[PDB]
RNA sequence: UAGCUAGUAGGUGGGGUAACGGCUCACCUAGGCGACGAUCCCUAGCUGGUCUGAGAGGAUGACCAGCCACACUGGAACUGA
RNA sequence: CCCGCAGAAGAAGCACCGGCUAACUCCGUGCCAGCAGCCGCGGUAAUACGGAGGGUGCAAGCGUUAAUCGGAAUUACUGGGCGUAAAGCGCACGCAGGCGGUUUGUUAAGUCAGAUGUGAAAUCCCCGGGCUCAACCUGGGAACUGCAUCUGAUACUGGCAAG
């Protein structure tokens, strides 16, 4: 089904995840419906590092989209921080 | 020239043939020396230029120059050929590579050693 | 056959300027008159005069300044063998804006600058320098 | 308002069917000349109403045969 | 990756003094600065347009100690940047960290400054920077770290620098051994003998 | 202040009963850096003499050129028999992007920012002749205003 | 390489498909494609892009991503959304 | 990534130097041996072969070969030509095709204008940010010159009607 999950991008030892809506069958970095954010796990202080378009995510979930565990965690973090 | 004419029959790109077609767009190719001989240069030159007619791995029978002073070549001697003509042997389009398979490096060379397959002296 | 009357007119103007002719006459048409009017407005010719009823003749009075021709160059651009139309962003600047380009727009025949100001392209008739 | 194309009837022999050239006056990619290009289409026409040489308006539809995916909507300039 | 050969040799070839020696002793005393290096120095052949351009480029490269690939990259970057290309190139070269260290005076030559930078003697904004090509930015403090603060070479270099002409685009504290890179120098601020235009033409053949 | 530079020096021969007579031709170009440029073609049995003759010729018969802020006034083409030349004004800082002969002529003329190309033959003397002709013909906006009987502001 | 095509082109009616359809079958009509290149022959996975070039172009389609086709060679279906 | 230890210690080659093209001399050979991208060089004073010294250019690379575009306006749409350089059919008629004097009306096909939709992400470019710097990664823009639909304008070209 449609899911919301991290797509690994960046360099070796320096991952940068693009949060994408995509049909689960597709490969991790392959075909995707919509790109709804990003997450930078090695991002330093005085840098944003995370950004999730929450409205779009809400819309897709409403449509019936599953969410990756990591993406769910990110959402929780965003809510707390904000 | 007339726009109508061009539309009717457009402009042909000038298909340039290669001058080293035995390579077949390869940088080098291996072959076996069918025959090793000397030949006379063209009208502004006098020499006995060393050359070997070689059957390549891909079938072609070419003629190849052998640069450097002296060589350890004879019939049934596996060599690598490269691109380059001898302007003054007519119809010779390929050089042997000194410092490859059966071909030895030039003896006692101290300059352009990389061009003649000679290892660095002490 | 005569296949391009505008071109013929332009050629006549060029030849007159070359030959120091005071005026140049040719069969009048509405398009020709419009082009002539544009030319007068921009000041590349002194005057035009349409004369006759059944088959009227346009008579242009050519312009000289220091013994030499005012219209340095005058080339047809769009032509029957090859029509040229441009959009407002593609309108040409002749001689880096010094010369004018006669453009036939939806709102009548006008110079390139005028056409650009209006905001519409059209058939590029000719360049004049 | 529906999408529709006009064209001259190039043939009307095959029964309930006509062939409709849809000449378009395109510009040449390179040379810039405007060339007349043609588009033959097998159009379905029930009642065999169309003649040859007839101008006819057509719309696209679900395929009715191997070659026939257009239907006529109205005939115009149907003189002989 | 570095030129390790004779320096006055390079200077003689160029014609000018490239500041490859500390400047304690005059270059006229250290070498025949007028005569070019080698068997055929006592001869000045008439130089082609290409030749003159090449010589100027070589001069600049020798002055800073940049090899060709890096220099070419610098030129491309300058060309990309807005404004005058030669001017931009000069600014970038000046911006280099080894160069700034030399200007401040934490080294008699750029070779010495480069050595210090490589050997981790120099902190940029309180952070040990190791790369000689590091572009220093405006308002950047650059300082000798304490272990290198005891160096007699550093203090001698400071003395020599005091003798030299001070740069307008830096502000340096000799006791603190720290200098603030206030702004990238303008072309009027850099030396007039450099004809950047030749370099631009050469890399835009 | 009359900057001059020699474009090309070429050896030419004449044949006589004895044998060949060689001589040298020098194509030079002088200009004041404010608009005035002039080329000269001198011939003598030796090169320095030839150059001097060329220089004198160039210094005389110069020609004025309408320069707009150290650049061309509009894109201009120029021909002289084989040499057909194109040269286009360019933004400040572009430099002279111009061939050999062409570069020399432009530089002495005083154009600091140009984009040129020499089509056709690139025979130095003809190419220089073509460039000078093109530069000469190139009119300014004040000139166009005068011709058309308008203000310069109406034309822009 | 100038002619090619008899399920061929269209119709009616049955059958078939998840679905329109000569997809298939029976009959009827004699059509259909073609110098805007049909047919035949050679070569080739296509695209975003890549290299080059001032541009217009030219060449190209490794890597990364979208689409397609194949799975020793030739056929076939079954199961199943 | 940081700290400490010892000691200049373990770390420079490749091509070229007649012109184009930055860099020249001596010796050896003597149209030989050989070189060469082009033009050319060598037949007993070789800056062109081979060695040496000196120099030039790149540098952990440097040359050679292959391949593409460029220069090449040398397929010329932008942007060529055809008296003698390659190029006017031996001459005509004529179907398809290309082009069409002049006026008014009409249409709105070409043309032009505006909007809407799309033109995946990456890539290219601009301003930023993160790896000590760079490469590299990355945020946001711009661009994707296109295509489609709707609504207009009607000067020009096309269609239609009368002249
Ligand atoms: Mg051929
Ligand atoms: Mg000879
Ligand atoms: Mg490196
Ligand atoms: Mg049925
Ligand atoms: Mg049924
Ligand atoms: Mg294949
Ligand atoms: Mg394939
Ligand atoms: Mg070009
Ligand atoms: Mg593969
Ligand atoms: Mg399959
Ligand atoms: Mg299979
Ligand atoms: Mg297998
Ligand atoms: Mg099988
Ligand atoms: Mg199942
Ligand atoms: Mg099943
Ligand atoms: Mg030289
Ligand atoms: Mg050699
Ligand atoms: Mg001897
Ligand atoms: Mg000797
Ligand atoms: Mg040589
Ligand atoms: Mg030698
Ligand atoms: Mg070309
Ligand atoms: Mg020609
Ligand atoms: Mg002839
Ligand atoms: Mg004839
Ligand atoms: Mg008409
Ligand atoms: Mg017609
Ligand atoms: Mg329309
Ligand atoms: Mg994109
Ligand atoms: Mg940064
Ligand atoms: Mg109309
Ligand atoms: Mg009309």
């Amino acid at each position: 089904m449609v899911t919301i999950r991290l797509a690994r991008h960046g360099a070796k030892k320096r991952p940068f995840y693009q949060v994408v809506v995509a049909d689960s069958r597709n490969a991790r970095n392959g075909r995707f419906i919509e790109r709804v954010g990003f997450f930078n796990p090695i991002a330093s202080e005085k840098e944003e590092g995370t950004r999730l378009d929450l409205d779009r995510i809400a819309h897709w979930v409403g449509q019936g989209a599953t969410i990756s565990d990591r993406v769910a965690a990110l959402i929780k973090e965003v809510n707390k921080a904000a | 020239a007339t726009v109508n004419q061009l539309v009717r029959k457009p402009r042909a790109r000038k298909v340039a043939k290669s001058n080293v077609p035995a390579l077949e767009a390869c940088p080098q190719k291996r072959g076996v020396c069918t025959r090793v001989y000397t030949t006379t240069p063209k009208k502004p030159n006098s020499a006995l230029r060393k050359v070997c007619r070689v059957r390549l791995t891909n079938g072609f029978e070419v003629t190849s120059y052998i640069g450097g002073e002296g060589h350890n070549l004879q019939e049934h001697s596996v060599i690598l050929i490269r691109g380059g003509r001898v302007k003054d042997l007519p119809g010779v389009r390929y050089h042997t590579v000194r410092g490859a398979l059966d071909c030895s490096g030039v003896k006692d060379r101290k300059q352009a050693r990389s061009k003649y397959g000679v290892k660095r002296p002490k | 056959s005569m296949q391009d009357p505008i071109a013929d007119m332009l050629t006549r103007i060029r030849n007159g300027q070359a030959a120091n002719k005071a005026a140049v006459t040719m069969p009048s048409s509405k398009l020709k008159v419009a082009i002539a009017n544009v030319l007068k407005e921009e000041g590349f010719i002194e005057d035009f005069k349409v004369e006759g009823d059944t088959k009227p003749e346009l008579e242009l009075t050519l312009k000289y300044f220091q013994g030499k021709a005012v219209v340095e160059s005058i080339q047809r651009v769009s032509r029957p063998g090859l029509r040229i139309y441009k959009r407002k962003d593609e309108l040409p600047k002749v001689m880096a804006g010094l010369g004018i380009a006669v453009v036939s727009t939806s709102k009548g025949v006008m110079t390139d600058r005028a056409a650009r100001q209006a905001g519409l392209g059209g058939e590029i008739i000719c360049y004049v320098a | 308002k529906i999408r529709t194309l006009q064209g001259r009837v190039v043939s009307d022999k095959m029964e309930k069917s006509i062939v409709v050239a849809i000449e378009r006056f395109v510009k040449h990619p390179i040379y810039g000349k405007f060339i007349k290009r043609t588009t033959k289409l097998h159009v379905h026409d029930e009642n065999n109403e169309c003649g040859i040489g007839d101008v006819v308006e057509i719309r696209e539809c679900r395929p009715l045969s191997k070659t026939k995916s257009w239907t006529l909507v109205r005939v115009v300039e149907k003189a002989v | 990756a570095r030129y390790l050969g004779p320096k006055l040799k390079l200077s003689r070839r160029e014609g000018t003094d490239l500041f490859l020696k500390s400047g304690v002793r005059a270059i006229d005393t250290k070498c025949k600065i007028e005569q070019a290096p080698g068997q055929h120095g006592a001869r000045k052949p008439r130089l082609s347009d290409y030749g003159v351009q090449l010589r100027e480029k070589q001069k600049v490269r020798r002055i800073y100690g940049v090899l060709e690939r890096q220099f070419r990259n610098y030129y491309k970057e300058a060309a990309r940047l807005k404004g005058n290309t030669g001017e931009n190139l000069l600014a970038l070269l000046e911006g280099r960290l080894d160069n700034v260290v030399y200007r401040m005076g934490f080294g008699a030559t750029r070779a010495e400054a480069r050595q210090l930078v490589s050997h981790k003697a120099i902190m940029v904004n309180g952070r040990v920077v190791n790369i000689a090509s590091y572009q220093v930015s405006p308002n950047d403090v650059v300082s000798i770290r304490e272990k290198a603060k005891k160096q007699s070479r550093v203090k001698a270099a400071l003395e020599l620098a005091e003798q030299r002409e001070k740069p307008t685009w830096l502000e340096v504290d000799a006791g603190k051994m720290e200098g603030t890179f206030k702004r990238k120098p303008e072309r009027s601020d850099l030396s007039a003998d450099i004809n950047e235009h030749l370099i631009v033409e050469l890399y835009s053949k | 202040e009359l900057q001059e530079k020699l474009i090309a020096v070429n050896r030419v021969s004449k044949t006589v009963k004895g044998g060949r007579i060689f001589s040298f031709t020098a194509l030079t170009v002088v200009g004041d850096g404010n608009g005035r440029v002039g080329f000269g073609y001198g011939k003598a049995r030796e090169v320095p003499a030839a150059i001097q003759k060329a220089m004198e010729k160039a210094r005389r018969n110069m020609i004025n050129v309408a320069l707009n802020n150290g650049t061309l006034q509009h894109p201009v083409k120029g021909v002289h028999t084989g040499s057909r030349v194109f040269m286009q004004p360019a933004s400040e800082g572009t430099g002279i992007i111009a061939g050999g002969a062409m570069r020399a002529v432009l530089e002495v003329a005083g154009v600091h920012n140009v984009l040129a190309k020499a089509y056709g033959s690139t025979n130095p003397i003809n190419v220089v002749r073509a460039t000078i002709d093109g530069l000469e013909n190139m009119n300014s906006p004040a000139m166009v205003a005068a011709k058309r009987g308008k203000s310069v502001e109406e034309i822009l």
